[PDB]
């Protein structure tokens, strides 16, 4: 049952820049059929930014529609979040997560920091 | 004029259980003993009929329903069961007459990195009725707060994908399932065993 979700790819960029986040899963067992990227800005509520279920059922929050793209690695249990046309309001710590039964799992790790600064 | 069971059991592609496939079988001769002996099945469980009796019987129609689930869920493909599969995906009636046939398909339906092609419904407002099929994909409102098109806590896309990895334990490996239902109406019985 143990899973580790290694989050990486964040960074400090200027407005209009790009980053690719990586959620790399490993462990004896985990449900990787649904993967969500969440973010929490300072003093703000965590929000689901993007989700992929199966190979091709995707969700994007209104504020990132058209700018972010979620995808799977072809050979590994990894999911990517390509973030293009970055804005200052995308600054947050980004976390990836999976379902456990009928809810997002209680995993809430270190995440990866995204800073977009003029 | 043999019933086209090969097209069902030997299909290259199988459906997701939430969008389960149905083929109507009619106007043909079927040897169920040959079918029973045709492969190393892991499940072959009949209700209201029997493997030893089917070759002497005639039916108005046979339906063959097929899909993929995980190993530990095959027990839900039976009358009177509960669980996410029986409740939200594929429901047999209490008075079911037919056979449930399954086999491990890990060699075809798993993949390094995961095979994510097979889906099941994880959330639904009410249970399915017998032989109902729901292929809808609207966001599910899990609490009392309305979702207004925004996914998050208590607002879920209603399907989940299996993540079949070749190293999964057998309970979490893919199994291909065929459900044969035998219907006898006040109509000509055109699907018969070889004994007729
Ligand atoms: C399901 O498919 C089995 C394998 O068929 C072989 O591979 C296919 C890709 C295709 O090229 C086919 O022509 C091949 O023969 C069938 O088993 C085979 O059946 C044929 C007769 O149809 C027989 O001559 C072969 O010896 C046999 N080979 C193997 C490895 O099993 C299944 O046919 C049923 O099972 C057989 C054992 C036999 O009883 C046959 O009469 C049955 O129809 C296919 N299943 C069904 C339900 O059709």
């Amino acid at each position: 049952s143990q899973v580790q979700l290694q989050e990486s790819g964040g960074g400090l960029v200027q407005p209009g820049g790009s980053l690719r986040l990586s959620c790399a899963a490993s462990g004896s067992f985990f449900e990787f059929g649904t993967v969500g990227w969440f973010r929490q800005a300072p003093g703000k509520q965590r929000e689901l930014v993007s989700r992929i279920t199966g190979n091709d059922h995707r969700y994007y929050a209104d504020s990132v529609k058209g700018r972010f793209t979620i995808s799977r690695d072809n050979d590994e249990t990894t999911v990517y979040l390509q973030m293009d046309s970055l804005k200052p309001e995308d600054t947050a710590i980004y976390h990836c997560n999976i379902l456990e039964g009928q809810r997002w799992s209680n995993y809430w790790g270190q995440g990866t920091q995204v800073t977009v600064s003029a | 004029n043999l019933c086209p069971f090969g097209e069902v059991f030997n299909a290259t592609r199988f459906a997701s259980v939430y969008a389960w496939n149905r083929k109507r079988i009619s106007n043909c001769v079927a040897d169920y003993s040959v079918l029973y002996n045709s492969a190393s099945f892991s499940t072959f469980k009949c209700y209201g009929v029997s493997p030893t009796k089917l070759n002497d019987l005639c039916f108005t129609n046979v339906y063959a329903d097929s899909f993929v689930i995980r190993g530990d869920e095959v027990r839900q493909i039976a009358p009177g069961q509960t669980g996410k599969i029986a409740d939200y995906n594929y429901k047999l009636p209490d008075d079911f007459t037919g056979c449930v046939i399954a086999w491990n398909s890990n060699n075809l339906d798993s993949k390094v990195g995961g095979n994510y092609n097979y889906l099941y419904r994880l959330f639904r407002k009410s249970n399915l009725k017998p032989f109902e099929r729901d292929i809808s994909t609207e966001i599910y409102q899990a609490g009392s707060t309305p979702c207004n098109g925004v996914e998050g806590f208590n607002c879920y896309f209603p399907l989940q994908s299996y993540g079949f990895q070749p190293t999964n334990g057998v309970g979490y490996q893919p199994y291909r399932v065929v459900v044969l239902s035998f219907e006898l109406l006040h109509a000509p019985a055109t699907v018969c065993g070889p004994k007729k």
